[PDB]
DNA sequence: AAAAAAAAAAAAAAAAAAAAAAAAAAAAAAAAA
DNA sequence: TTTTTTTTTTTTTTTTTTTTTTTTTTTTTTTTT
């Protein structure tokens, strides 16, 4: 058959120059790869900086706890109440280790639950981690690493100067219970000899630590509880300050934004999974060609226009927002390639200014509706962002219900809310819009509209119809023009937003059973034959493949399956037929749909119900 | 053990039989579930209770004492309140 | 104060109803001592019965089952070597107050399905 | 996909079509290189055999790279073989330690020292018969997290993510691809994990005394429609077929060696129905 | 519709102005 | 629904395979002359 | 520069630990009444 279907081995090495940046140069020098690398590195550095600014307070508390233990038997321990998303947490501990290597306050060993199956392996991993941590800051065997060697090493090194011995346990729930209890007893027995600090990584609650630590074990424990900020709070902070930040030209659409937030809030609280899904979305957007490399600031996009080729204009011609720009004006647009080359920077500055005014109008309207009760549009910026990019926001009945509830209030609360909206929008314009390039025209366009709103507030505070005038003016100069949908968007807005959701939905969320169910119900969806078509999903025509017929034939039967009537009904549908049926029951057992029971002479049981 | 003829017990069975007494005692009104669970664990690690060798609050057990030892403990205990000393008789 | 995702909450109360509510009564309650054991097919059946949204059986749902096992909210009384083969048996290892808190923050009454 | 729970509670043109399918899947290969460059891993989950597709990806694209092809459907595969293979044949560092997670720690520490040295590994049937435990998936997910090591893998079983928790699924930074070919499972199902003529061919190689002994066993079994040891020993001793009892135990162990009679507790039951035994008894006359 | 036939019809009607 | 056989599975003992340690042997570096 | 001594690394051999086979006993399932 094949070279790799050997009956003896299972693994095959194709070493070509291995000893003790995957793509070529022709793809890297393309401008979309450089633009995607710059944008992804910017977004990843911003998310890392936000996570550092979130974690730094609890990091300082833990460092002060270790130092205050050093300035000082039971051992001092510190349960760190992290979230359920474990792969987000260990990097946090690494940051703590770096700070504990800054002040020379301790040296840190990390005990994973995979290394601590027994007490011997846990003690050996602990001593080896501490000794190699000292060796790496400034080799013993596996069976040589003992607590007596740790005591001798600590006497030889750090008795003359004290360094704490911080023991970090990142996955407290996944430990063997008896190994963890005996490790706490071992560490508490050596108090006074070796200064031990025990940092825990409890993910669920303090009830877990109180349950898995018995009476005699918790008699030697002086724990102090720390709290980390929650994963929905970190998600909302990342969404407020990065994904809605105006200084990135790459926008998401409403459906992809809702898809990624649904993946976070409904399935798994993993910030890293959100980051990798957003990275895949940014990669799938920018990997459409050099035409999508114009999605940056103004000067770099103008340069990329000046270096652009012919096929990039040919693929910005095909995008659906380009054609109503043509129909609204013709003989030079569609083929001549230079009329569009001189017409593009106006469209680029139009889309950039439209998205900047969209963010500012979104800030204004979320301050206006955010303190309102009953929240018909949502509380934060993100739900209003989805509802304002999805559809016509004024044609939606939720905005009319919002207007009915804003009319049901007094004049004092309305005046206070619109003054708060004016002050917040001016603060957002002076802080975050002002350093941004092509931001001067943004303020110079949106600010006289705000002067109109503020003068309407001035006439309603000087004198019920002026409240309605303020509401309709807020509608007319903020909600109508600067808060469009994605269908009422400007021309050629595809380069900047990303609406391709079915391909990303297939390639991020994995549905093996849907594809198996479709390929076993109608193979015509995959084979695309002119003969295997089915009107309904149970016709069972004769030109079907073999495994589809056997799956349909066992699907209608009961729990227990006989070989005889199933083989006879297969002969009724479709020698070598026995070899084909043996091949079919082997392939259908291989997928996990049925199972041949052990010494049930021919009867096989279906595991799917 | 005297009612069910040395059947194996549990934390929940003994906690129910104790909480029926603690509601009328006028001394043990304010004990939680976790304090009685820690008292059960202290009886377990002193081997006055031995496992049959499941969750910790549901693992089956055996009493490692005789009835005469508990009856002598009821006479030798210092400052035993009279509610417990009356509950021990019936 | 254990924060969970939405479908992890529903899988956790479905596992509580799978361990508590007397599997002979599953023929009546959904078709429209000690915690008893259950198989993951029964857990997914009760999950789709009580969710009433009929979400897709993707990889994230079974990953949520595995990471609720990993977080010691469920456990493995039997199996652990035939986890995909249908002979693995799980057990729920939480109480009634947490299930009532989950049902309150969702809005789904568990005492109707108890 | 929505499975209905009530069922649990109540309990030619094909070749050209497959050729067009395979050309469509061969179109995805520079996209797969662009995806593997950015840190993702490839997972295929179609219906048919994805062996030939991954082999053609290894031939047409990864022809000069360090590629460890692992057959997960191999029933005598172990993690010791894969880790010994990585530490010894690629990295030249001898046998991996017996702790496999320590071997993965060694592999991470050794691949940290050699950047721009990428190990690709192509695992046909990642849910294979010896990778369905949690430890092997933990080792494979720890290998997939390394920025030098890239992973392509196949998935065929229906219950595959039951052993991937969210930590393994964030280590396995998968890009899921629906590579549904319609090829049959010839190479995957051929191995070791998946008669009256045999009885006559075994009875051909018997001697005269063993023929008389099995004749006595089948004659008693068909007369009384298993048999005890004592009456069998008396029947062999009355016909001068045996010298002692231990020679009968040796001949019955020789019979159990060839799966002809079954011992039970000594009960001797022949595990074939009475009608074919009657035909075999009439065959010698 | 197809971009080819739409571009062709728009160019043909642009010659029909 | 219970009594009794029966095949499958678990416990335990015993032997082998593999890992680890310790000694022998060969190669290398540094002193003797 | 050549010879002899002592260090270092490799290879072989022995010991200890882990895994695997094999026998025994239990144990949950299946057939008969």
């Amino acid at each position: 058959m094949d070279p790799t279907i050997s009956v003896s081995k299972g693994c095959f090495v194709y070493k070509n120059g291995a000893t003790r940046s995957l793509l070529g140069k022709e793809v890297v020098q393309q401008p979309f790869y450089e633009e995607y690398r710059k944008a992804w590195n910017q977004i990843n550095d911003h998310i890392a900086d936000l996570q550092h600014r979130s974690y730094a307070r609890t990091l300082e508390q833990l460092v002060d706890f270790v130092v205050g233990q050093a300035e000082r038997e039971v051992l001092p321990t510190a349960a760190l109440l992290t979230g359920i998303n474990q792969p987000d947490h260990l990097s946090q501990f690494t940051a703590l280790t770096q700070r504990l290597h800054a002040q020379r306050a301790a040296m840190v060993c990390v005990l994973q639950s995979r290394d601590c199956a027994t007490l011997k392996a846990a003690v050996e991993t602990l001593v080896f981690g501490l000794v190699e941590d000292n060796a790496e800051v400034e080799r013993l065997r596996r069976s040589q690493c003992t607590m007596k060697q740790l005591k001798s090493w600590y006497t030889n090194n750090f008795d003359s100067e004290r360094r704490q011995l911080v023991v970090i346990l990142p996955d407290f729930e996944c430990f063997n219970a008896s190994v963890l209890q005996d490790l706490i007893l071992i560490l508490s027995a050596h108090c006074g000899s070796l200064p031990f600090v025990l940092v825990l990584g409890v993910a669920t609650a303090m009830t877990a630590v109180h349950g898995t630590l018995p009476y005699h074990v918790s008699s030697k424990i002086r724990l102090r509880v720390f709290q980390t900020q929650a994963a929905p709070t970190g998600l909302n902070e990342v969404l407020d300050k990065v994904l809605l930040s105006p200084k990135y030209a790459f926008h998401l659409s409403g459906k992809t934004f809702k898809f990624l937030t649904h993946i976070f809030l409904y399935y798994d609280f993993s910030i890293h999974g959100f980051i990798q899904g957003f990275k895949y979305c940014l990669m799938e957007h920018f990997f459409g060609g050099n035409a999508f490399a114009l999605c940056t600031d103004y000067s770099k996009a103008l340069g990329r226009i000046k270096q652009l080729t012919h096929e990039d204009m040919e693929t910005i011609r095909r995008l659906p927002s380009f054609r109503p720009y043509v129909e609204q004006i013709i003989i030079a647009v569609l083929t001549d390639d230079d009329y569009l080359k001189k017409k593009l920077p106006q469209l680029l500055r139009d889309c950039l200014l439209h998205f900047l005014l969209f963010r500012c109008s979104l800030e204004f309207l979320t301050e206006l509706v955010g303190d309102l009760p009953r929240c018909p549009l949502g509380k934060l910026r993100r739900e209003l962002y989805v509802n304002c990019l999805n559809r016509a926001i004024i044609s939606t009945p939720e905005y009319k219900e919002c207007l009915q509830m804003l009319s049901f209030l007094s004049k004092d609360e309305f005046v206070a809310k619109v003054n708060r909206a004016l002050e917040r929008t001016e603060q957002f314009l002076v802080e975050e819009i002002a350093p941004l390039e092509l931001g001067e025209a943004c303020t110079a366009v949106l600010r006289p509209k705000l002067e109109a709103i503020r003068l309407a507030v001035d006439e309603v505070v000087k004198a019920g119809r002026a409240l309605q005038k303020t509401l309709q003016l807020i509608e007319t100069q903020i909600v109508q023009d600067h808060l469009r949908a994605l269908q009422d968007a400007p021309p050629i807005h595809e380069l900047f937003v990303f609406s391709d959701i079915a391909t990303v939905r297939r390639n991020i969320i994995g549905a093996p059973r849907a594809a198996l169910h479709t390929a076993l119900n109608n193979p015509h969806f995959y084979m695309q034959c002119k003969c295997c078509e089915l009107q309904d999903q149970s016709l069972l025509v004769g030109t079907l493949p073999d495994l589809s017929v056997v799956y349909k034939l066992h699907l209608e039967c009961g729990r227990m399956i006989n070989l005889f009537d199933w083989l006879q009904a297969f002969r009724s549908v479709v020698p070598q037929i026995q070899a084909r049926f043996t091949r079919a029951v082997a392939e259908l057992q291989f997928l996990g749909y049925i199972k041949m029971s052990k010494r049930k002479t021919d009867h096989a049981t279906r595991l799917t119900w | 053990s005297q009612i069910y003829d040395r059947d194996s017990f549990n934390f929940e069975i003994i906690y129910a039989r104790f909480s029926k007494f603690a509601k009328v005692s006028t001394t043990m009104q304010a004990v939680e579930r976790s304090i009685v669970l820690k008292a059960f664990e202290h009886l377990r690690i002193a081997e006055l209770i031995m496992p049959l060798t499941v969750q910790k609050e549901f693992e089956m057990h055996k009493l490692a004492l005789t009835y005469s030892q508990i009856h002598h403990c009821m006479q030798r205990y210092q400052a035993l309140p009279t509610e417990v000393a009356q509950w021990a008789q019936s | 104060s254990l924060e969970l995702p939405y479908y992890a909450k529903f899988l956790l109360i479905a596992a509580f109803l799978a361990s508590h509510n007397a599997a002979k009564q599953d023929k009546r309650l959904f078709v429209k001592l000690g915690p008893k054991s259950f198989s993951i097919d029964r857990l997914l059946a009760i999950f789709y019965a009580i969710l009433e949204e009929k979400v897709g059986l993707t990889c994230n749902l079974l990953s949520q089952i595995s990471t609720l096992v990993h977080l010691n909210l469920l456990s493995f009384v039997s199996g652990e070597q035939n986890i995909m083969e249908g002979s693995a048996r799980l057990q729920c290892t939480i109480g009634l107050e947490f299930v009532l808190q989950i049902g309150k923050v969702v809005g789904f009454n568990v005492r109707q399905y108890l | 996909f929505v499975p209905e729970s009530d069922g649990y509670f109540h309990s030619a043109e094909h070749e050209g079509s497959i050729n067009a399918i395979m050309e469509e899947y061969r179109s995805y290969f520079p996209k797969w290189m662009c995806i593997l460059n950015e840190g993702f891993n490839i997972l295929l989950y179609g219906l048919g055999s994805k062996h030939q597709l991954l082999q053609s990806f290894h031939r047409e694209v990864l022809h000069k790279q360090t590629v460890l092809v692992v057959n997960g459907f191999f029933p005598s595969l172990t993690i010791k073989d894969m880790l010994d293979s990585i530490t010894s044949d690629i990295l030249d560092a001898g046998i991996s330690p017996a702790n496999p997670h320590e071997a993965v720690d060694m592999i991470e520490e050794e691949f940290a020292l050699i950047p721009e040295t990428h190990l690709f590994l192509i695992v046909h049937n990642l849910d294979g018969a010896m990778l369905r435990n949690v430890k092997a998936q933990a080792i494979l997910s720890r290998l997939a997290r390394i920025p030098n090591i890239h992973l392509l893998a196949s998935i065929d079983h229906i219950n595959t993510p039951l052993l991937w928790d969210q930590g393994k699924l964030c280590s396995f930074n998968f890009s899921w691809w629906d590579c549904t070919t319609m090829l049959p499972y010839t190479n995957e199902t051929a191995f070791e994990n998946s008669a009256l003529s045999s009885m006559r061919s075994v009875f051909s190689s018997l001697t005269t005394n063993s023929r008389g002994i099995y004749m006595l066993i089948v004659k008693y079994q068909l007369k009384n429609k298993g048999m005890p040891f004592r009456d069998l020993y008396s029947s062999c001793r009355e016909a001068f077929l045996v010298s002692s009892d231990l020679a009968l135990r040796a001949q019955l162990t020789e019979f159990l060696d060839h799966k002809l009679v079954k011992s039970k507790r000594e009960q001797l039951t022949i595990p074939i129905d009475g009608a074919l035994l009657q035909q075999f008894l009439e065959e010698q006359e | 519709e197809d971009y080819e036939i739409w571009k062709a019809r728009m160019l043909a009607k642009a010659q029909a102005k």
